[PDB]
């Protein structure tokens, strides 16, 4: 049938059709995770009970967690939520490597700037995000708690610079920019001016002039060891044989056994040429396992036509005719291109009909049956080689040949635009 | 500035000649390809690696599959009749006889020996262990490359994405009892067995027809036949020496086997570029994106996996077309140096040629040629054509030459003095 | 997505232009010795070994056909023979005669 | 002759590694032809007058 | 004058595909433009990677 929907057709002649190769599929999951049973500081980060200025933006470290964010359901409300280098969906299943965490206050229409690639006063003087960002955006309003009757005037941002900041940088200098061309020397006057102003909060301001606080997270998901890891549950390991496997959360299917070699204090995996995982390092017993595929091949299959009949041989190239390595009826041959199932091996040497490979053809003769045998070079002879006798034809013969050669083909033409367009 | 040669000249003189006292019997070698290597690819394999999310994204591209997979086997049908032209020719398998008196012509080291495996020649063994193949057979099983992950050996590599090597039909003991019969039927029959039935004839009879075919009379050979026989001894044992000498004699069959080897690497080898995409790997991009946006990555892949197979099989189409030439090169040299002997000019051998005898490579033949070199000369004077009595008496099959009192008749290829 | 589509049919058409271009080198190799077999065995009696015919050659008849051409080869096969002996020559009076 | 491109042909610079070999053997084979053709004979000979 | 013709026609095959591949640098594959300075003179690198 393999074949069958390989040429697309119902009916099939004699040959020998290789088809795909031989496959095995997992029959078990694995989860491997290290053990984390201290949930992340959510109420301490984004839960302050103040926050920071933009222009002296705060910066945290957070390891050793479990990142459950189903803890926040029931106390935050979120006006904005976006992912950059992963799908917001996968992130229940990862682990994160080299987690911070970002805090400040803006305006309501600032929030905007707070993505890759702009322009503006906060992107250009006060907080810069790099090109090629992987983490998230998080933002919501904090009118409540960030505004007084009278005006609240501790936020502060930047006005003036000579130049744009670069990705990650902060400055806090105080000195006095110059616009015109007079020198400055301290002192504020007509051109020099006090870089840093102050944002004014009323409970009443409309809802683009109302604070926002702002949580941006940065992290790298697969390499390097992860201290960081998602709400799985974790399970046994399985060696010697097929299963699907979920190490810090790289997914795949394979076979996993023990490796001879030593990985240095900050590697978790290594790749090969072709820069696919062959080896990983267990989160909680420290030890070197191997990952090798599960499917190898090599399989074809030996029929006459289907008009003629339904039986068919198959051939299987590297195999000493046992259980296939990760269905023996009655007859079993083995030979230097593999080991056959299903005809049976004769002794009689005739012409070669379906050729198998390396000496063996097959055949289907006389109750009628698949037979395998070493194919006849020819009929044997010899010349009896005599000095003293030689020997000359007394009779000929005329003959006539039929000889067949190809001159020419056909010739074809190709319009373009009806092909394509049409 | 490269050299073109050792200069030189002739000296033109039209009432002189220079007729060659001695000759040569000079043997050369020449090797060809016949054929290549078999190969077949399972696109899914390469393509995406036994994951369930690709390969449902292939259907669309089956068919560019079909299509790369009827080329294939293509090439491997043409290399199995290559293989059947040149080698299959007879279809009468003639026994070696017992070794016999031949004269002093000695077949011992291009005959089969039998106290050794696969009865086969000295000088076929030797070409044998020459030139290296980077394959030892094809039963590597799991277990094989499971234990010998330390080891990366490049096979495991290359069958674990979807590539294998296919063996040829002929093995090569068949092809040394094709060589064998070959040369039995032409050390006993000489040219018959070519046209009809095998007749028998000594060889000292057969290679006198070869000097009456180039058009030097008998009784130079039978004058001098055991001086002749220990020329071709001497002739046998030169090529047997530079045989064993030089090493690097075998150059095109090696490079056919790595120019094989070495694309079948580099295509292992380009699985490491990203087309475009995140990453190269598709089992970090399932890890970390949601299908609708790993689609779009998945199919940059997918495409650029398909253009680097199609690339391979058009190369192989290429390389294919050059060995077919060959092979039919190698087949009508065959039928006319060792079926017959040829008046074509450094065909079958610089100069006058005599015969051929085929010995069996890897995936190719090598020709030994036996041909006529004329020695040392001396100049003589001749007259256009010597009359006698007023009506102009030409010569039926040699050339008047004269010492300077006394005329005679000689012939060309070689220097004797006649009336 | 029109350029997609414009990309992936302009690459069906580049693969299927090569192939041909390889088959008609195929092809023309066999006009080249189609010619040389005419002009070899139907203007002239070819000393080649297995060229005009399996054995000794006598003519050839050129027929033709749909994209090809067809060969009628007449050929000399010696039949059945008898043994003698010989020997190199025969000295009658002295002088080897051959 | 621009810095951001040949930043991203990392990728690809096995494609062009594969093409050079084509070329070169091409030029290769040219240099055989010619000199399989005109070069049968090693001594030179000098036109008599 | 008509004698040498395949020759001529070799030349001529060859400095005709050199120049046709000279001349195939005018198209953009579905890109906005076929020049690299004006991609790079508009849009910032994420964007003119693509
Ligand atoms: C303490 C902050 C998080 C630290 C650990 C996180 C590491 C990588 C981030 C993963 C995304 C989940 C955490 C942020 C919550 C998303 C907002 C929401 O639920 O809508
Ligand atoms: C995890 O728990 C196992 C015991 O179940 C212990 O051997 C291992 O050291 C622990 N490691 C981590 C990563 O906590
Ligand atoms: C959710 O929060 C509200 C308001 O604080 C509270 O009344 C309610 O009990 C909470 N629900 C749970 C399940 O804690
Ligand atoms: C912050 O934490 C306090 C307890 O310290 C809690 O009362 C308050 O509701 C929390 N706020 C939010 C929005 O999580
Ligand atoms: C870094 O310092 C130099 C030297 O003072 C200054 O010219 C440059 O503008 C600074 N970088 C930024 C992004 O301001
Ligand atoms: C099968 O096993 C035998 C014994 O180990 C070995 O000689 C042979 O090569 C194996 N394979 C085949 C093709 O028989
Ligand atoms: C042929 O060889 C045999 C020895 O094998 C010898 O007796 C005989 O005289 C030789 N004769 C001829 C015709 O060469
Ligand atoms: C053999 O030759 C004779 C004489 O020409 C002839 O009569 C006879 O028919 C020939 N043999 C055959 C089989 O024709
Ligand atoms: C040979 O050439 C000489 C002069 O070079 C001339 O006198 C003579 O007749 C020529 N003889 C023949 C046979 O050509
Ligand atoms: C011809 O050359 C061979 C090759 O060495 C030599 O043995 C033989 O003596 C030579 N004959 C004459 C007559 O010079
Ligand atoms: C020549 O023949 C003899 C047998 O008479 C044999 O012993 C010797 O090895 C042969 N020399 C070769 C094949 O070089
Ligand atoms: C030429 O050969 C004859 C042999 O018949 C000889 O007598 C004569 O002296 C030779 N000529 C010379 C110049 O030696």
């Amino acid at each position: 049938s393999e074949t069958k929907c390989t040429l697309k057709s119902f009916t099939v002649e004699k040959g020998i059709y290789q088809t795909s190769n031989f496959r095995v599929q997992p029959t078990e999951s694995i989860v491997r995770f290290p053990n984390i049973t201290n949930l992340c500081p959510f109420g301490e980060v984004f839960n302050a009970t103040t926050f920071a200025s933009v222009y002296a933006w705060n910066r945290k470290r957070i390891s050793n967690c479990v990142a459950d964010y189903s803890v926040l359901y029931n106390s935050t409300s979120f006006s904005t939520f976006k992912c950059y280098g992963v799908s917001p969906t996968k992130l229940n299943d990862l682990c994160f490597t080299n987690v911070y965490a970002d805090s400040f206050v803006v305006r309501g229409d600032e929030v905007r700037q707070i993505a890759p690639g702009q322009t503006g006063k906060i992107a250009d003087y006060n907080y810069k995000l790099p090109d090629d960002f992987t983490g998230c955006v998080i933002a919501w309003n904090s009118n409540n708690l960030d505004s007084k009757v009278g005006g609240n005037y501790n936020y502060l941002y930047r006005l003036f610079r000579k130049s744009n900041l670069k990705p990650f940088e902060r400055d806090i200098s105080t000195e006095i920019y110059q616009a015109g061309s007079t020198p400055c020397n301290g002192v504020e006057g007509f051109n020099c001016y006090f870089p840093l102003q102050s944002y004014g909060f009323h409970p009443t301001n409309g809802v683009g002039y109302q604070p926002y606080r702002v949580v941006v997270l940065s992290f790298e998901l697969l390499n390097a060891p992860a201290t960081v890891c998602g709400p799985k549950k974790s399970t046994n390991l399985i060696k010697n044989k097929c299963v699907n496997f979920n190490f810090n959360g790289l997914t795949g299917t394979g076979v996993l056994t023990e490796s001879n070699k030593k990985f240095l204090p900050f590697q978790q995996f290594g790749r090969d040429i072709a820069d696919t995982t062959d080896a990983v390092r267990d989160p909680q017993t420290l030890e070197i396992l191997d990952i090798t595929p599960c499917s190898f091949g090599g399989v074809s299959v030996i029929t006459p036509g289907t008009n003629a009949s339904n039986q068919v041989a198959v051939l299987y190239q590297d195999v000493n005719c046992t259980e296939v390595p990760v269905s023996t009826g009655s007859n079993v041959f083995q030979t230097r291109a593999g080991c056959l199932i299903g005809a049976e091996h004769v002794n009689n040497s005739y012409e070669c009909d379906i050729p198998i490979g390396a000496g063996i053809c097959a055949s289907y003769q006389t109750s009628q049956s698949i037979i395998a045998y070493t194919m006849s070079l020819g009929a044997e002879n010899s010349v009896a080689y005599s000095n003293n006798s030689i020997a000359i034809p007394t009779n000929f013969t005329i003959s006539v040949t039929t000889e067949i050669l190809p001159v020419s083909m056909t010739k074809t033409s190709v319009d373009c635009t009806m092909y394509i367009c049409g | 500035t490269m050299s073109l040669g050792a200069e030189n000249s002739v000296a033109y003189s039209n009432n002189s000649i220079a007729i060659p006292t001695n000759f040569t019997i000079s043997v050369t070698t020449e090797i060809l390809p016949v054929s290549m290597t078999k190969t077949s690819v399972d696109c899914t394999m390469y393509i995406c690696g036994d994951s369930t999310e690709c390969s449902n994204l292939l259907l669309q591209y089956g068919s560019f599959c079909t299509q790369l997979n009827r080329a294939l086997t293509g090439i491997a049908v043409e290399q199995d009749k290559n293989t059947q032209e040149v080698f299959a020719q007879v279809k009468q398998i003639y026994k070696t006889p017992q070794i016999k008196d031949f004269g002093g012509f000695n077949f011992s080291q291009i005959l089969p020996d039998p106290s050794k495996p696969s009865k086969r020649s000295p000088i076929e063994d030797l070409l044998f262990n020459k030139v290296t193949l980077a394959d030892a057979g094809f039963i590597k099983q799991y277990g094989d490359c499971l234990g010998d992950i330390a080891a990366r050996d490049l096979i495991c590599a290359q069958k674990f994405n979807g590539l294998t090597v296919l063996p040829p039909l002929l093995t090569d003991e068949m092809i040394a009892q094709y060589t064998s019969a070959l040369l039995a039927g032409t050390i006993t029959s000489g040219w018959t067995f070519g046209a009809g039935p095998a007749l028998q004839i000594p060889f000292p009879m057969q290679m006198a027809y070869r000097f009456n075919g180039i058009g030097v009379t008998q009784n130079v050979l039978y004058e001098n036949q055991k001086l002749i026989a220990n020329q071709f001894n001497s002739a046998i044992g030169k090529i047997q020496d530079s045989l064993s000498s030089t090493p690097s004699a075998l150059g095109k069959l090696q490079d056919v086997v790595n120019q094989n080897a070495q694309a079948l690497n580099t295509l292992v080898k380009q699985l490491s570029s990203n087309f475009g995409a995140i990453s190269s790997v598709l089992n970090d991009i399932l890890s970390r994106l949601d299908p609708p946006e790993a689609e779009v990555q998945i199919d940059r892949l997918i495409t650029g996996r398909l253009q680097s197979l199609q690339t391979y099989v058009t190369q192989q189409l290429i390389r294919a077309a050059e060995i077919r030439a060959s092979a039919n090169l190698a087949a009508t040299k065959m039928s006319e140096c060792v079926l017959g002997q040829s008046k074509r000019v450094d065909f079958c051998g610089k100069g006058y040629h005599l015969m051929s005898f085929p010995q069996s490579a890897p995936h190719g033949v090598v020709f030994l040629h036996v041909t006529y070199v004329p020695a040392q000369e001396k100049n003589f004077t001749t007259a256009p054509a010597i009359c006698h009595d007023g009506k102009a008496h030409f010569p039926r099959e040699g050339v008047f030459v004269s010492n300077g009192t006394h005329w005679f008749v000689t012939q060309r290829n070689f220097y004797e003095p006649q009336i």
